[PDB]
């Protein structure tokens, strides 16, 4: 039998800073890198998926994850704590959708799962997720791209970097990244953001990427990715 | 139960000198379809208590099974302890009445035989809760037809042998199969002593039916 | 730190020893149990000139028949006394009667230990009372006096004293009691102990007394009786 | 001491200092004394004053027609195990109509007093008890600590310094089983008296007796239901 | 062998060493326990059990470590007694849930299983502690075979030929292992039974004991209860003779 | 309403008339039965509109939910399932018959489910006030391993005698073929009553109603 | 309905017929009312359709993970004890009667009625409303110690004759036969039916 | 539909004097046109001092009677004495009255002795409204016990009696004599007569021989 703790395991410390906060940053800002770049004509979301050996079977497990049929999701920081993420960022697109029939605005997705993230900064008994969110999303003809992190705050991207390496990914894309590209350039920009942390050579089965577009969205065959990879 | 389904007629009772006789038909009826004709309404407590049960044979059988784990408990602490005829009695009293006033009862009629101490115990439980102690006892149809020859018999002679008790019994039987639609010629008996329960097997009564030819 | 249901090495609730300390700093109360009658009495301790006599009320009214001073946290007795009020009247309700001044001890003694933390309610009690009781008035077993404190535990008692001055009181009435004393001299020996232990003197506004006494009723005393008790030095 | 706040956590030695701590309580409360013949059991205890103006403890309680009790330690705790006590021996009778049996009125103690050692922020019951009952089995005496753990037992004595007490007992245990109701008593009372120090002796104020068996069910007599027992006394001796 | 201050005290807390010492500290109270004793014959399962004398003024048959959990099913316990029968409660709930549910006699394997998932629970928690006992199960039937499991404080449970536990569960162990149990009848088995509870007795530390003894085979008719006092005290003038 | 399926050696065939009542007058005459549950999982619906409307909704909530999680198509067996636990734990109080047809990994499969929970599967069926009508065509003319025409044209014809026999059924007769290639949801293929065409002008010339006040609000 | 179970000594036979009615209208005239609850215990579904089909779901979930905790395949006893309990428990809500046959290693082939929340063994036990047409023909035509064929010949005959007599009842006969070596589903159908008096 | 209450019949009679109470009922036990048992005497024994009377739907009597007897040592535990005849009155209406939307079925009447150690009666009806009286009669042939007593004992109705007060044996006699009336006419009212009576030595109890038809 049990009953859990009622006092939050987040508090204020005397120079106003909510230590679990930015030591659930530090937990994202330690994990592999995850970039999203906004296209003009679409979005694209890439992340480092090198298990660091030949026994895994990389096609068992995605990083990149659908939400619905417009939204997709990519992270950096734990995984266990991410699936929690989608899992509640699927029902919340379905919640919407019954209500009002129509495809969830990313804004308001983010704006619903970044609640959720609150809550675990406040809440009894519970930490902060080491997650930080990258959201993609295509809706009223107008690409989207969002960031939620542990704090339970929100940030709309033309393009970013987390993990590791996000300052070094971060500068370059601030070079790189110009307004206007079309979709298959952005996944080349995502690609190359992702070459400059990367630390061994690049095959299909190294990394993972997802687009959005007009038709939705969807994770790319590891051939496609191949005939980028050049 | 707010409708039973199947249910069993009559139960007898009668204490003779150094226990108990019970008596109850092995049928179990649907309506007025005689569905189970070989189907105990009988059961064996303990060593000291014995029940024949009326009504609904499924709440009989949900019955049975509380008083079996019952039972078992006891044995298991094994403290020189166990239930009295009296003890199951007023525990059954207790059951009927709470699950009544919830409004949701056991549709049952009981009937408890048992023997301790030296002397004979005999004991009614309603599904309303109605209980009292009596030397005979008949439920149902019993009520109207059985009782009526028991109290005439022990009213001339108030204590009986085992044989005595027996052949009054069978003799019960043998009016309840005439004039009960709802029973059956398949019966057992149950018996309480120093030795403890006893039920024997498939009996029938003696009927006559010579009277079909005098209507002439 | 540790939890509010926790034993000392000794074998003690700390809380209960902790409250037991918090009415040594409370104003001391007695009562007398005379064969004839029960008096109670407790300085008041004004802090300032500007503060209303009549406004304080160490000893209070819980039915006809009983009466009841109380020492420590003053707020967290009148919750008790409230308590002890509705005991009466449920059982008033029930029975058609007057409780036994035993019973009615018994059942605030019920509430005694009676807090926790975990596996309690949203409301529950956080901590004992810091509060001594004398219940003290006349039933069938004739005039009677019970003392009560955090622990729980309650008995009779033929004279006793609680508060800040407690044993300096206890033993003035060790060497000044008979089981055979009257009312007269019971309210004597009470005022003249209760100067000997205070800081301030003796005034007709400096204090309250009470009796209970079989033929009347519970009594508050007005400030001109006083002064007929207090005329007897 | 970091292991003995909480009864939960366990000692590196392999035990619970909060059920320890609670056993302490129960040797600070007065001497209590129970026996048994083949036909009575016999409650006899020390009432205490904490001053001569104050009455002395009541420390016999009453449960059943045939079982009673006598406490040591706690008096909320001992009050709220009487009340359990009390109900289980009710709800016995309501629904069996048959007093409830000595040995299983324990168990229910011994699995009550289980629970809050395995909780956090509970705490063991700070009382013990010695229980003298009859049934179908005869005469009971038992024992129930802070520690749910229990005991039946020939005669037995907790509280302050029930180890003279013990030692009287156990070199009259044999005596007991043909004892005269007048002489079982006698008996309870003169282990009681080896507790007291030698400059005082057992007084009709003091002394509380509790009797239970075949003849009667269980009564408690205090004060000038006392003295009978009390006089025709063998005189105490060293 | 233990950690102080912060990595003991809870039993939601691993100790670095990946280790829970809240379990291992209540497995410590069974180890100071005497000794309980089992072991599966040919047709049947026998318990013997050493009962420290802590007083004379006990009665003879007090803090029975031999327990009807069900009609065929007996269980012998280590540890703190008040632990233990609350287990033997929660065992006893299980076997009668089982006969609820399914209308026949609960298999010996899955009541230790069932009962053992209980046991467990009480690790994983700051709310609760650990029990501070060790317990065996036995069983007969025709069927099934003679069954003997253990569970201890971690809510571990395998089944046995030979089982042992408390303060000499290795000096018993070596003794029983001299035994051919798989050929013996329970007749046989419960001398030796009652030898080895004298030889593992310490009668220089430990000031006296009882001899507790149970049954649960074919000569039962596969209903578990207590071993006869003419059959017991043969057994202990046996245990008795051949100390020498 | 008229509903009906129907399983082939390709696939299977959902149909539907449009009508919907209010009362008994005809509220809309071009209303949609056949729902989207997944891409190659559909069903028809009969019986209380909203209550058809909203379970068939959430059953696709959950399906495409379930397909998120696993990454697999999803299964129709799953779709008849989840669907008659709901309906089950409303007791029948939900009014909504519905016709579940898909393909699987296992191949085609039609399943129908009532309002208080019970379910069969089957070759062919038909639910709704029209249903009589359906079954009799599909009874008489109904094969195993027919051509997706052959079974199209008898579907069409089972929801014709529907919409022409009951008076709670007409409009368009609605088609929806799922195959393991894919799903074409034809929408009014085949329409029998045709009334658009009139001779009777009924217009009034600004100013024939007469008006007490007017306000205009600018934007 | 029209339900049977019938024991032999290898095992057991359970039949039923294939109607499924809403009040003179039948809705599905081929319905298999045989359900399985484990590997060699199935149940025969009479009554309400719905309320049936979730007392099937919920005992042989039960049964699964019952016959998993024990690593072997449940009692068929233990079988109708579970389907007996959820029927007692809701006796007022779900309407309807099953009859459980199977075969275990402990006891062989077994035949129980559940109706009402009961439980009762038999050598044979027909249920469902065409089961009134067919009392006085089971009696009379039962022996005891049937072959595996001539179990199944007097299920087969004695359904043909109810479902030709009561309007509920109707289709085809669903024929297993449960063994030690397992499930032989044979279906009887119209040309199939044994033919008695009819007019 | 199913009916929580059966009708069992039962008459109970109780009178007060300067010393005693008179508790008095048949002993039959009866449902619809059959008799249960002819061994069912109405009168309990609660205290030295105090005899409930209970009549109606005896499943209701009986968890009743059980409830007082637990009620009845909760309060001497807690009390340190005996629960006195007024207070069992009291105690007895609330318990009533806490089953006003679901009734027990029955019709109590208490007799004992007050403080005073004068007789007391106490009348109850089957909700808990109740008063003390010198006599009263409750259940099935309650309308026949009463008009009689109102003359003899309440001297209702006459001229120039001098107004004897009541003594034991008249009231005895009176019992017995309304009973013997009553057996006559109602059908639920035979078999035997069983008196209670409670005075300071405490209660004894007598039987005499009714109808048995
Ligand atoms: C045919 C047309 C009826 O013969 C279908 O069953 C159709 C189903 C349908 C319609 C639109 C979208 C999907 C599926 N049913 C209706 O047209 C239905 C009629 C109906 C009314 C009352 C009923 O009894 C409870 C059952 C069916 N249409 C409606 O529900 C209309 C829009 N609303 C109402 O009539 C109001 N109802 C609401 C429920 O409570 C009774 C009154
Ligand atoms: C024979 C064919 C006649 O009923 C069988 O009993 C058959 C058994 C069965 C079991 C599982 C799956 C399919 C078939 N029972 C039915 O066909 C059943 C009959 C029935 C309806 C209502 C009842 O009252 C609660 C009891 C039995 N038919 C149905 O349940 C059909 C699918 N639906 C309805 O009739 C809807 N009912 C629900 C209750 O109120 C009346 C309308
Ligand atoms: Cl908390
Ligand atoms: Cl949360
Ligand atoms: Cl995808
Ligand atoms: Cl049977
Ligand atoms: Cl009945
Ligand atoms: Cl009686
Ligand atoms: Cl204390
Ligand atoms: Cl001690
Ligand atoms: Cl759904
Ligand atoms: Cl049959
Ligand atoms: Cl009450
Ligand atoms: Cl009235
Ligand atoms: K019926």
């Amino acid at each position: 039998a049990k009953r859990g703790y009622s006092f939050s395991l987040t508090t204020f410390s005397p120079s106003g800073k909510l230590v679990q906060i930015e030591y659930a940053l530090a937990a994202v800002a330690g994990g592999a890198p995850s970039v999203g770049i906004k296209a003009a004509n679409g979005v694209v979301l890439a992340t480092e998926k090198k298990q660091k050996s030949i026994l895994y079977d990389e096609r068992s497990v995605h990083k990149v994850e659908p939400i619905t049929k417009h939204i997709g999701l990519v992270y950096s920081g734990m995984g266990p704590d991410y699936r929690v993420l989608v899992h509640r960022a699927r029902k919340l697109a379905q919640q919407y959708y019954l209500v009002y029939q129509e495809p969830i605005p990313t804004a308001q997705l983010v704006q619903r799962v970044a609640s959720v993230m609150q809550e675990y900064t406040q809440s009894g008994g519970v930490r902060p997720f080491g997650v930080s969110l990258l959201i993609c999303g295509w809706n009223e003809g107008r690409p989207y791209l969002f960031q939620s992190d542990p704090s339970g705050a929100y940030f709309a991207w033309k393009a970013t970097a987390m993990g590791k390496n996000y300052v070094n990914g971060k500068t370059f894309l601030e070079k790189r990244y110009n307004e206007d590209l079309e979709l298959e350039d952005a996944i080349h920009t995502a690609i190359l953001t992702l070459k400059e942390s990367f630390e061994g050579q690049m095959t299909e089965d190294n990394i993972e990427v997802g687009i959005c577009n007009e038709a939705g969205f969807r994770r790319l065959t590891p051939t496609e990715v191949r005939d980028y990879l050049a | 139960t707010q409708n039973p389904m199947v249910t069993g007629t009559s139960v007898l009772g009668v204490k003779f000198d150094g226990g108990v006789v019970i008596a109850a038909d092995m049928l179990g009826s649907y309506g007025s379809l005689a569905r189970f004709r070989n189907i105990s309404r009988i059961m064996r407590v303990n060593d000291s208590t014995m029940l024949g049960a009326s009504g609904d044979y499924a709440d009989f059988q949900y019955l049975k099974q509380v008083l079996g784990q019952m039972v078992i408990d006891e044995e298991l602490l094994g403290d020189g302890h166990s239930y009295s005829p009296r003890a199951i009695h007023s525990w059954l009293t207790r059951a009927m009445y709470s699950r009544r006033s919830k409004m949701n009862p056991l549709w049952n009629t009981m009937v408890i035989g048992g023997y301790a101490d030296g002397e004979s115990f005999l004991g009614y439980v309603d599904m309303l809760g109605v209980a009292y102690e009596a030397p005979s006892l008949a439920t149902g149809y019993g009520a109207y037809l059985a009782q009526p020859l028991l109290r005439e018999v022990l009213e001339k002679q108030p204590v009986l042998s085992q044989t005595e008790a027996r052949e009054l019994v069978e003799r019960c039987m043998r009016v309840l199969y005439y004039r009960d639609a709802r029973s059956y010629n398949r019966f057992q008996i149950a018996t309480v002593t120093e030795k403890g329960v006893e039920i024997e097997g498939p009996l029938s009564a003696q009927t006559n039916w010579d009277i079909a030819h005098m209507i002439s | 730190d540790r939890g509010v249901n926790t034993f000392s090495p000794e074998g003690r609730l700390f809380q209960v020893e902790y409250a037991i300390e918090a009415i040594k700093l409370g104003s001391t109360a007695i009562g007398i149990q005379t064969s004839e009658g029960v008096c109670l009495a407790v300085e008041k301790r004004i802090t300032s000139p500007l503060m209303e006599p009549s406004s304080i009320e160490k000893i209070v009214e819980i039915d006809a028949h009983i009466g009841c001073a109380m020492s420590g946290l003053i707020a967290d007795a009148k919750t008790l006394i409230d308590k002890a009020r509705v005991e009466t009247q449920n059982h008033w309700f029930t029975y058609n009667e007057t409780m036994t001044v035993e019973s009615v001890t018994q059942a605030v003694s019920n509430l005694a230990l009676q807090f926790g933390e975990e596996d309690a309610d949203p409301g529950a009690m956080s901590r004992p009372f810091g509060v001594a009781l004398l219940f003290g008035g006349v039933d069938e077993k004739g005039p009677q006096l019970f003392h009560m404190d955090p622990s729980g535990t309650f008995v009779q008692c033929d004279a006793r004293a609680i508060g800040s001055a407690s044993e300096g009181a206890q033993s003035s009435l060790q060497e000044v009691y008979h089981k055979s004393m009257t009312l007269k001299e019971a309210i004597k020996s009470s005022l003249i102990i209760l100067k000997q232990v205070m800081e301030e003197k003796l005034n007709a506004t400096n204090i309250e007394l009470a009796t209970v006494q079989p033929g009347q009723n519970f009594h508050m005393f007005t400030k001109e009786e006083l002064e007929e008790v207090i005329k007897d030095i | 001491n970091q292991y003995d706040n909480d009864v939960t956590v366990w000692s590196p030695q392999g035990r619970i200092h909060q059920i320890e701590y609670a056993m302490e309580a129960v040797k600070q409360g007065s001497a209590t004394v129970g026996l048994k013949s083949k036909t009575h059991a016999v409650l006899v205890a020390l009432k205490r004053a904490q001053s001569e103006l104050a009455a002395h403890q009541k420390k016999i309680l009453h449960v059943d027609n045939h079982i009673g009790i006598s406490i040591a330690g706690l008096t909320a705790d001992a009050r709220l195990l009487c009340n359990f006590m009390r109900q289980e021996c009710l709800d016995s009778r309501f629904v069996f109509d048959r007093p409830l049996p000595v040995s299983r009125l324990v168990s229910l103690i011994g699995s009550k007093t289980q629970i809050p050692t395995q909780r956090y922020g509970r705490r063991p019951y700070g009382v013990g008890l010695l229980i003298a009952g009859y049934d179908d089995m005869g005469p009971h005496i038992f024992q129930t600590c802070p520690s749910a753990n229990y005991f039946d037992c020939r005669a037995m004595s907790i509280g302050a310094r029930s180890q003279s007490a013990r030692t009287y007992l156990e070199r009259h245990m044999s005596e007991f089983m043909e004892c005269n109701l007048d002489e079982l008593v006698k008996h309870g009372l003169r282990a009681l008296r080896e507790t007291l120090p030698a400059e005082q002796d057992l007084t009709t104020k003091n002394v509380s007796i509790g009797i239970v068996g075949k003849d009667l069910e269980f009564t408690i007599y205090d004060d000038d239901d006392v003295s009978p027992f009390l006089d025709g006394l063998e005189e105490r001796p060293q | 062998s233990s950690i102080g201050t912060g990595y003991d005290l809870s039993a939601s807390t691993f100790s670095p060493d990946g280790r829970v010492f809240q379990v291992e500290y209540a497995m410590k109270a069974v180890e100071n326990s005497s000794t309980a004793i089992g072991i599966r014959c040919k047709d049947g399962v026998v318990f013997g059990v050493e009962k420290l004398v802590l007083s004379k003024l006990y009665e003879e048959g007090s803090n029975k470590r031999l327990f009807n959990v069900d009609r065929h099913v007996g269980m012998a316990v280590a540890g703190l007694l008040a632990d233990a029968r609350s287990l033997a409660d929660i065992a006893r709930e299980e076997a009668s849930n089982f006969r609820s549910n399914f209308g026949y006699n609960i298999p010996l394997k899955h009541l230790a299983d069932r009962v053992a998932m209980y046991v467990h629970a009480y690790t994983l928690y700051s709310a609760v502690r650990p029990f501070g006992c060790s317990f065996m199960l036995g069983s007969y039937s025709a069927n099934d075979g003679a069954q003997l499991y253990m569970i201890d404080p971690s809510g571990v449970s395998y089944g046995y030929w030979g089982c042992a536990i408390g303060k000499a569960r290795q000096a018993a162990k070596t003794e029983i292992e001299k035994l051919q149990m798989k050929e013996m009848t329970c007749r046989d088995v419960v001398k030796e039974v009652a030898k080895i509870i004298y030889i593992v007795h310490d009668e220089v530390k430990d000031k006296a004991f009882e001899l507790e003894l149970s049954w649960v085979g074919e000569l039962t008719k596969g209903r578990h209860e207590i071993v006869p006092k003419d059959i017991r005290e043969e057994a202990e003038k046996y245990a008795k003779e051949s100390l020498k | 309403t008229t509903i009906a399926g129907l399983v082939f050696r390709d696939g299977v065939i959902l149909g539907a008339d449009t009508r919907a009542t209010n009362d008994s007058v005809v509220a809309d005459k071009s209303c949609e039965k056949i729902h989207f549950i997944a891409p190659k999982i559909y069903c028809c619906g009969a019986g209380v509109a909203a209550d058809t409307e909203m379970t068939t909704r959430m059953a696709a909530s959950k399906m495409e939910l379930h397909a998120l999680s696993t990454g697999r198509e999803p299964r129709v067996a799953t779709v008849t399932r989840i669907l008659r636990q709901t309906l089950f734990r409303y007791q029948g109080h939900v009014g909504a018959s519905l016709v579940v047809g898909g393909v699987d990994l296992n191949g085609p499969q039609l399943y129908e489910v009532h309002p208080h929970g019970s379910y069969s599967r089957l070759p062919f069926t038909a639910l709704g006030s029209g249903q009589g009508a359906a079954v009799a065509l599909l009874e008489d003319r109904f094969q195993p391993n027919m051509t997706l025409e052959a079974a199209q044209e008898l579907l069409v014809e089972a929801i014709t005698a529907g919409i022409l026999s009951d008076l709670g059924s007409g409009g368009n007769v609605d088609a929806c073929v799922i195959t393991a290639g894919g799903a074409k949801l034809q929408r009014a293929l085949s329409t029998p009553t045709e009334p658009v065409q009139r001779a009777g002008r009924y217009r009034f010339a600004p100013g024939t109603t007469p008006v007490l006040t007017r306000e205009v609000r600018p934007l | 309905t029209t339900i049977m179970a019938v024991e032999f000594d290898g095992g057991v036979v359970v039949g039923s017929d294939s109607r499924v009615s809403a009040g003179t209208a039948v809705v599905n005239r081929v319905f298999d009312k045989l359900s399985p609850l484990h590997q060699r215990i199935f149940c025969a579904l009479s009554g309400s359709a719905a309320d049936a089909q979730a007392i099937a779901d919920m005992a042989a979930y039960q049964l699964e993970l019952h016959g998993l905790e024990l690593e072997e395949p449940p009692l068929v006893l233990a079988a109708a004890n579970v389907v007996k309990n959820i029927s007692y428990k809701y006796r007022e809500d779900l309407l309807a009667h099953l009859i459980v046959a199977g075969w275990d290693q402990r006891e062989g082939g077994q035949v129980y009625g559940t109706m009402g929340g009961m439980l009762i063994r038999q050598p044979f036990t027909i249920g469902g409303s065409g089961s009134s047409y067919i009392y006085g023909y089971v009696d009379a035509a039962y022996k005891p110690g049937m072959t595996p064929e001539e179990c199944r010949r007097f299920t087969t005959n004695a359904i043909t004759l109810a479902m030709n007599r009561d309007g509920s009842s109707g289709g085809v006969i669903y024929l297993v036969t449960i063994t030690a070596a397992g499930v032989d589903h044979r279906v009887i159908l119209g040309d199939e039916l044994p033919k008695f008096y009819d007019e | 539909r199913f009916s929580p209450y059966a009708f069992n019949g039962g008459t109970v009679l109780a009178i007060a004097g300067e010393d005693f109470s008179i508790v008095a009922s048949d002993t039959r036990l009866s449902e619809g046109f059959s008799i249960h048992t002819r061994d069912s005497p109405k009168c309990y024994k609660l205290t030295d001092k105090t005899v409930i009377g209970c009549s109606g739907f005896h499943g209701d009597c009986l968890t009743l009677t059980k409830i007082i007897e637990a009620r009845l040592k909760m309060y001497k535990h807690s009390n340190n004495k005996a629960m006195t005849t007024g207070a069992i009155a009291a105690m007895l209406s609330t318990i009533l009255y806490s089953r006003r939307f679901f009734p027990y079925y029955v019709y109590n009447i208490i007799g004992g002795l007050d403080e005073e150690g004068k007789g007391a009666v106490y009348s109850f009806d089957p909700v808990g409204s109740y008063q003390r009286d010198s006599f009263k009669a409750g259940g099935s042939a309650s309308a026949m016990l009463q008009p009689l007593l109102d003359n003899q004992v309440g001297f209702k109705n006459m001229q120039n009696v001098e107004h004897v007060p009541l003594t034991l044996d008249r009231a005895m006699r009176l019992v017995k004599d309304v009973f013997i009336s009553a057996a006559e006419r109602d059908v639920y009212t035979g078999d035997a007569l069983r008196i209670c009576i409670v005075t300071k030595e405490g209660i004894r109890e007598e039987t005499v021989p009714l109808r048995k038809d």
